[PDB]
């Protein structure tokens, strides 16, 4: 703020205009800005209207205020070196370059007397954002965790790729084949069918249209965008399916292609692999990164804060009532009321007049008893009295100086006197039309009266409420990001549907309120495919310039829910800290206070106790299961299902023979056994009874010893979670009773729109397929009724749960935004304002109070790895570190002799050579993405010549290792060992592919899993996966309650929903089913990921007809399901997502101290380079090296572990011996202990004297006795 | 005209079904082990 | 040793030296295509048919 180049201030006054409001009236100034975009309504077709016209006026009024500012912020400062500092700051870098950019489109638009640079346009709500630096330190608090999550995105792209070039080379060219009517291109379906690929005798589905051919002259199967005949439309349509919106699509499609069998190991493989599991190290490094912080705010000073002001809060409330409680102490009246109050009588009885007020609303419905209508106008007169009696009570009996200081009788005057405000509006002839229910709708707040029973998460609403200040500095900046993505698709996307199609996109980009609920929904991720396939469209079509539209919706979709991981998270995490802390220091703080108050039976035994006999049952029960696993549910007459019948007598031979005899020696788990057996000998209702023999693997967890630890774990973890799950039950119910009382009786709608009632939606109408007015078909129309609508209670909470998810949400808000009045079918567009609650219980249930379930497990299994405490001499890291340097193995690297073969030996592990071939598979993979669908003969002939040029390479790079490690060292590193794999097959593509031209598809997969290759140069990222593979190995049980609730959820739903019959256009159908094991498992996937699960859930439910090949009494073909499929489906999604999440939060906590590694100090990355550099001197291991050596060798480190920059003359000399080492001869010192000698050094530095107390840390904190503490004490 | 098979398909995709599978787990049992800790290598002396 | 003399390597070595004849077995049957005319039957297989 000074010059130093300065020129006098008559052209330097300027400097002193810039004061306090000056920076304050142009932050004003661009408010009116945003709004002047924001009413700007985008019109097709070069059209307008006439307050387009007078913004457009504006637009250049607004340019010319930001101009002179930015002009008069240079020259406040002065010259070429002043001008040169105020662009210095990069805050005012955009600053310039909104606003020269901005005069360069009024010049240009008025030289054309360009509207795509009026889409730069849309940038100035940044402008914004540099005036309040308030929030700099907020888009600094999300940029700076992006640094960690580099690895992972580098292997999410590794993936993509990988997939897309596997995809290619199997999948390119098939789908190009659908149904035609005969002689025409019409393309047939059936109603509710979205059109898909079919073969002519093949495997995949024959047309059965009736009338209808199966020809190639198709597209693709959403007109040519999802596909994978090249290389950008075979990674558009993998990336599609990792975001799991609509996977079941694309693996759909491709079974109606090529064949059944084969294809879910791509589609199925893929996704777990990009997405359960690339979502599992998301929620690593992220948990991670917002932990070494909160370390780091531990460590200034900001632990008293809210520890200081939270105790100097709670002394100020206290000190208030030691003399307001004096203000009052006016009879034994206004005392018998305070022994009143604080007894058991009035907490125990003021809690049933709130259960007499939840009763009461929760019994609303549509077409409710006219006297359960009258009835609740009594009970409301009544418990508005009741209420206002116990506070004229506690307003007088007790004092109004104690009342007012309360947290929550604040709540009731309000309530009381709110109640009241409608017992005098309604009861004045002043009904208000529509404030008559919305009154109604403020009665709904006394059933939030009931949060203050709770008292045991007001540690955390407490914790809350003290972060109010950054909360909504979050809140912000995630409501800023959607206005410029809001404002951005209004300008892409405005206009631009005007397709002359007859069906409705009607999540476009046409208003601001649309384009802002359009933005939200990609960000819920809920069908955000049908969203970028409109934008797509909307251009020219699948061709150059229409698909990279398609770049809007993926730096939408990846950067806008990386905004939900720094906030959610983050808040979960910082908050749920705080609120455990306090918690857990008002643990010492109490116990502290109430010390202050208190001062042939022997044979059997052998029999049963041998080994092979316990492994014996197990392959009894691993083989009872897999019966029912292979049974049929369609015939009870099967030849097989009578030689898997006998099994049911088959198997009950041996486990009826244990029963007796493990009942000899003995006489909670082990009356199941008893149980299973009990089921399988009645079975010898007929059909309730099948179902309860289900649980033959539930005796196997009577058998291992690890499988009771987990299932243990879960039930421990149940007692914990359940304060919240009953919180949000509650909350769920709130939110539930407001939708009764807007969306009540309003979810009807006939079968054409036309009709608005009931009793005229009567009689036929037409329906005009494809628009054509031209081919018409009758149909009757019906008054249809919502599937998921709000109507009571019971379905108002069945429909939230569906949102909570994100499944199928869309069809609920325009179900409701459409919604008209009483008993009456929609109009479009009716009330656009009711898309405020379907964003305001996504915001608090399915972002934030999930969020604190996830932090909350997160948070207390720290405690799990907080309750083993350690308070020895040496830090964790330290112990952790000192582990290493006891428990370690030298390596080999088998370096050559016979100077012939050390010739190849040098040139080949050189540098210049794993650039050279690490250049060679950067090429072999663009060779590989050049394939593509109708291409050339001359590139089909370069195609196969570079198949076999690549492929002899490839091999000369393994004559040549083979040469250098002379075998025994060329197979034992194991990246090799899969070099031999690839180099193989790769040959066996080319002469399987030679000899049919000189006279199959998985021999051309060698081609594309050479590129693995390149995880043996990341250390980085070969890190990243060994430590997240290394622990879903090491927890092989959590991931077996997974394997077995999707076997019993499976065997269920095949016995109960295996006969509905297959057909097409509804959601059980050839693809998706519970006829078979394997059909069933997929299905459970399907919903595990949730795609149309709730859309699966009412195509099974009684109403479904049977296929004929079961058998029925005739008449009954509607009678197959049952209404026990929601019991089915909400318990299969909620018990399989805990368990996931159980099996999420456990890897995290292996790996929390490379998660948290503050890569800095010291650690194993640092200890790897003195194996590295002892490879260097023993060849082969043999213990020790030279004296000499370990002058040479310790220049070799880093001065983070080993010496400086410097000239080592002055240190070395006097550290290889001023320090301690173990003394061995003169050409030996011992591998171990010279490590140990050189980390302590480095940390945990002992004087002279400890070198057995060292040895008592070494041996106190250590575990088995590891007896070489002779070669590791001195 | 028909195809059946009750000797040499379920032979051979046997004999495939088995080559296939002993061979991988031949090939896992003596590549060594996951690290499991930060010392360990593939490859470590004996 | 420790790879060549356990258990599991000599289970799973052996288990190899059942399928190595169940191919050959397969090499000389010709008897996986079971053709019903109805006589004309035919039998193939990788040599004879
Ligand atoms: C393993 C099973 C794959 C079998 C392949 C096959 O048999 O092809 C036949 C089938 C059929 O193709 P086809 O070409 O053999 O069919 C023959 C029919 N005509 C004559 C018309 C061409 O191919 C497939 O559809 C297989 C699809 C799944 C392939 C799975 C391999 C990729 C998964 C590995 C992911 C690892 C990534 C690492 C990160
Ligand atoms: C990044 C993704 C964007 C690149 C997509 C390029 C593309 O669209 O492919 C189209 C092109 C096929 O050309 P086309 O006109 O369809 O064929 C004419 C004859 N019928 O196909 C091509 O020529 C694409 C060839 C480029 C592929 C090289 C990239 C390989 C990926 C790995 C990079 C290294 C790691
Ligand atoms: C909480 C207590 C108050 C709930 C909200 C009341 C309300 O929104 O008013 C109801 C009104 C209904 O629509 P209306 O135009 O009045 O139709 C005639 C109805 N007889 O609806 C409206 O006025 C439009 C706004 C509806 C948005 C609902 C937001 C509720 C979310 C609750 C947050 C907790
Ligand atoms: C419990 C927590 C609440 C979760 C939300 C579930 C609420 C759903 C519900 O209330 O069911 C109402 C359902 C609707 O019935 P309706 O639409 O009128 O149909 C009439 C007949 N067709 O009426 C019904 O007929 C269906 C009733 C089915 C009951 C749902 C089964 C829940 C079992 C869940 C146990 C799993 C516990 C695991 C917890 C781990 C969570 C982290
Ligand atoms: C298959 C045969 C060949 C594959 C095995 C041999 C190569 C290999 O997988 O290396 C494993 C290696 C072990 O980790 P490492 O870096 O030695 O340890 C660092 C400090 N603990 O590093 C890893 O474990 C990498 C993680 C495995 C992912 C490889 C995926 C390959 C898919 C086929
Ligand atoms: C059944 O399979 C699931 C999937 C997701 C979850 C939870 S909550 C949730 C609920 C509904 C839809 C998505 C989610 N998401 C999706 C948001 N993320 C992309 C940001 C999660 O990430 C959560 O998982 C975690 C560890 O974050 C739990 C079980
Ligand atoms: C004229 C024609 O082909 N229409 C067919 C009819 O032959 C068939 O009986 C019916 C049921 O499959 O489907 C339709
Ligand atoms: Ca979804
Ligand atoms: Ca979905």
């Amino acid at each position: 703020f000074c010059l130093t180049l300065q020129n006098p201030l008559r052209k330097a006054c300027i400097s002193i205009v810039e004061w306090k409001p000056f920076e304050t009236i142009i932050l004003l100034t661009i408010f009116a800005n945003c709004v002047a975009l924001a009413v700007y309504l985008p019109m097709p077709e070069d059209d307008n209207n006439s307050l387009n016209l007078g913004l457009e006026k504006l637009e250049y009024f607004f340019l010319t205020v930001f101009s002179i500012e930015a002009a008069m912020k240079i020259i406040a400062y002065g010259f070429l070196f002043h001008q040169d500092a105020y662009l210095r700051s990069g805050w005012n870098v955009l600053d310039f370059i909104i606003v020269f950019l901005g005069v360069f489109t009024a010049i240009l638009e008025q030289v054309n007397v360009v509207k795509a640079l009026r889409a730069f346009r849309v940038l100035r709500p940044l402008r914004l954002v540099s005036g309040v630096p308030s929030l700099q330190v907020v888009l600094n608090s999300i940029f700076k965790a992006m640094l960690p999550l580099f690895h992972i995105a580098l292997l999410v792209l590794f993936m993509v790729i990988i997939y897309a070039i596997i995809g290619l080379e199997l999948f390119k060219g098939k789908m190009h084949k659908t149904c035609y009517y005969i002689g025409t291109d019409i393309v047939a379906t059936v109603e509710n069918e979205k059109p898909s690929p079919c073969a002519r005798t093949g495997s995949g589905r024959p047309c059965t249209i009736n009338g209808s051919e199966c020809r190639g002259g198709w597209p693709g199967p959403n007109h040519g965008i999802t596909h994978f005949d090249n290389f950008g439309f075979s990674m558009l349509t993998v990336y599609q399916c990792i975001t799991m919106e609509g996977w079941t699509d694309v693996l759909y499609w491709v079974n109606d292609a090529i064949g059944n069998e084969w294809p879910w190991i791509y589609f199925v493989t893929l996704i777990l692999l990009g997405s359960f599991f690339i979502l599992n190290l998301v929620l690593g490094v992220l948990s991670g990164e917002f932990t070494k912080e909160r370390e780091k705010a531990k460590s200034r000073g900001t632990f008293q804060k809210l520890r200081e002001k939270q105790q100097l809060e709670e002394d100020l409330r206290g000190y208030m009532s030691w003399i307001t409680q004096g203000e009052v102490m006016n009879r034994v009246f206004r005392w018998k009321c305070h022994d009143l109050v604080k007894s058991r009588v009035f907490y125990w009885l003021v809690i049933l007049i709130v259960a007499l007020n939840t009763l009461s609303i929760a019994s609303e419905h549509h077409n409710q008893p006219l006297w359960l209508t009258h009835l609740q106008d009594i009970a409301n007169r009544v418990l508005l009295s009741l209420f206002t009696i116990e506070m004229l009570l506690k307003m007088y009996g007790l004092g109004l100086r104690q009342y007012f200081m309360s947290i929550f009788n604040r709540f009731d005057c309000f309530v009381v006197c709110s109640g009241i405000l409608e017992l005098l509006l309604v009861e004045s002839g002043a009904m208000t039309p529509l404030g008559i229910s919305v009154l109604r709708c403020i009665r709904l707040l006394r059933l939030f009266k009931i949060t203050k029973y709770w008292t045991s998460l007001s540690n955390l609403v407490a914790s809350l409420l003290n972060s109010i200040r950054s909360i909504a500095s979050l809140l912000l900046l995630l409501f800023l990001f959607i206005i410029i993505f809001a404002l951005l698709g209004m300008q892409l996307f405005g206009g631009r549907y005007d397709f002359e199609d007859t069906e409705v996109r009607r999540s476009n980009f046409d208003n601001f309120p649309q384009a802002l609920i359009s933005v939200f929904q990609v960000l819920t991720g809920e069908d955000w495919n049908s969203v970028m396939y409109n934008g797509i469209m909307a251009y020219g079509g699948p061709s150059y310039p229409g698909v990279l539209v398609c770049i809007y919706f993926i730096i939408l979709f990846v950067c806008g829910n990386y905004i939900l991981l720094n906030v959610f998270l983050a808040i979960a995490v910082d908050n749920l800290a705080e609120a455990e802390s306090l918690t857990s220091a008002q643990k010492a703080k109490a116990e502290e206070r109430k010390r202050r108050k208190m001062s042939v039976r022997v044979l059997c035994h052998r029999i049963v106790n041998a080994t092979w006999f316990t492994n014996f049952i197990l392959l009894f029960i691993l083989l009872s299961s897999a019966a029912l696993a292979a049974e049929d549910p369609i015939r009870a007459e099967s030849v097989r299902n009578q030689i898997l019948g006998y099994f049911d007598i088959a198997f009950t031979s041996v486990f009826t023979v244990e029963i007796v005899l493990k009942m000899t020696t003995y006489g909670y788990f082990n009356i199941l056994d008893l149980l299973v057996v009990a089921v399988s000998l009645i079975s010898m209702v007929v059909k309730i009874l099948r179902v309860l023999r289900v649980l033959r693997p539930l005796r196997a967890i009577n058998r291992a010893k690890g499988l009771k630890h987990v299932v243990q774990c879960v039930f421990v973890a149940i007692r914990t979670i359940g304060n919240i799950v009953l919180v949000t039950t509650l909350l769920q119910f709130m939110f539930a009773c407001i939708g009764v009382q807007l969306f009540k009786g309003k979810f009807f709608s006939c079968n054409d729109l036309s009709k608005m009632t009931e009793e005229e939606c009567r009689g036929y109408y037409y329906v005009y397929k494809d628009g054509d007015p031209t081919q018409m078909e009758l149909r009757p129309r019906q008054w249809i009724h919502n599937d998921f609508h709000f109507d009571n209670v019971l379905s108002a909470m069945m429909s939230l749960f569906t949102v909570s998810t994100f499944e199928g949400w869309p069809q609920l808000l325009y179900r409701a935004i459409d919604s008209n009045e009483e008993d009456m079918g929609p109009v479009y567009n009716n009330r656009v304002e009711m898309a405020i609650f379907f964003i305001i219980y996504i915001i608090l249930i399915a972002f934030f109070m999930m969020n604190i379930f996830v932090g909350f497990v997160i948070v207390t299994f720290q405690e799990q790895g907080e309750t083993e405490y350690k308070n020895c001499e040496l830090d964790k890291n330290q112990r952790q570190c000192v582990q290493y340097a006891l428990k370690a193995r030298p390596l080999r690297c088998y370096i050559p002799k016979n100077p012939y073969q050390y010739q190849v030996w040098y040139v080949v592990t050189s540098s210049y050579f794993e650039y050279l071939m690490f250049a060679l598979i950067m090429l072999n993979t663009i060779c590989l993405g050049m394939q593509h669908y109708h291409q050339s003969e001359e590139m089909n002939h370069i195609s196969d010549i570079l198949n076999v040029a690549f492929t002899i390479i490839f091999t000369l790079e393994m004559i040549l290792k083979l040469l250098a490690f002379k075998a025994r060292g060329y197979f034992g590193d194991p990246w090799n060992v899969f070099d031999f794999l690839i180099v193989i097959g790769s040959i066996i593509d080319v002469i399987l592919s030679e000899i049919d031209t000189f006279l199959s598809a998985f021999f051309r997969l060698f081609r594309v899993m050479r590129l693995i290759k390149l995880l043996s140069r990341a250390e980085g990222v070969r890190t990243l996966l060994w430590t997240f593979i290394k622990s879903f190995q090491a927890l092989p049980y959590v991931a077996l309650l997974i394997v077995m609730l999707f076997f019993i959820y499976a065997v269920i739903g095949m016995q109960m929903f295996g006969k509905i019959a297959l057909v097409d256009g509804t959601q059980i159908n050839r693809n998706n089913n519970f006829q078979t094991f394997p059909q069933a498992v997929l299905l459970l996937f399907r919903c595990a990921t949730g795609e149309a699960w709730q859309e699966i859930l009412l195509a099974c439910s009684y109403g479904k007809l049977c296929d004929p090949e079961s058998d029925y009494a005739p008449g009954e073909e509607y009678t197959c399901g049952t209404n026990f499929a929601y019991y089915y489906f909400i318990s299969f999604y909620m018990l399989c997502a805990f368990l996931i999440i159980n099996l999420f939060v456990a890897v995290i906590m292996d790996n929390f101290d490379y998660l948290t590694r503050d890569w800095s100090i010291l650690g194993p990355h640092h200890l790897d380079e003195f194996k590295a550099i002892w490879a260097e001197y023993d060849p082969e291991a043999k213990g020790r090296i030279k004296h000499l050596d370990v002058v040479t060798l310790l220049r070799r480190i880093q001065p983070p572990l080993g010496f400086g920059k410097f000239c080592p003359h002055r240190v070395a000399c006097k550290r290889l011996v001023g320090m301690n080492m173990p003394l061995n001869s003169d050409g030996t010192v011992t591998f171990n202990a010279t490590l140990f000698a050189l980390v302590r050094t480095a940390l945990k530095i002992k004087t002279e004297g400890n070198f057995e107390q060292a040895n008592e840390e070494l041996r106190a904190i250590i575990k088995k006795i590891w007896k070489r503490t002779s070669m590791k004490l001195l | 005209i028909e195809y059946y098979y009750s000797w040499s398909f379920a032979c051979a995709c046997a004999a495939f079904v088995l080559l296939f599978l002993g061979g991988i787990s031949l090939l896992l049992f003596s590549l060594p082990r996951m690290p499991q800790n930060p010392w360990e290598s593939c490859m470590d002396a004996e | 040793m420790s790879p060549t003399e356990a258990p599991k390597v000599r289970v799973t070595l052996f288990c190899i030296l059942v399928g190595i004849v169940l191919a050959m077995t397969a090499v000389v049957s010709d008897h996986w295509a079971v053709l019903s005319p109805h006589c004309e039957a035919a039998h193939f297989g990788l040599w004879r048919i």
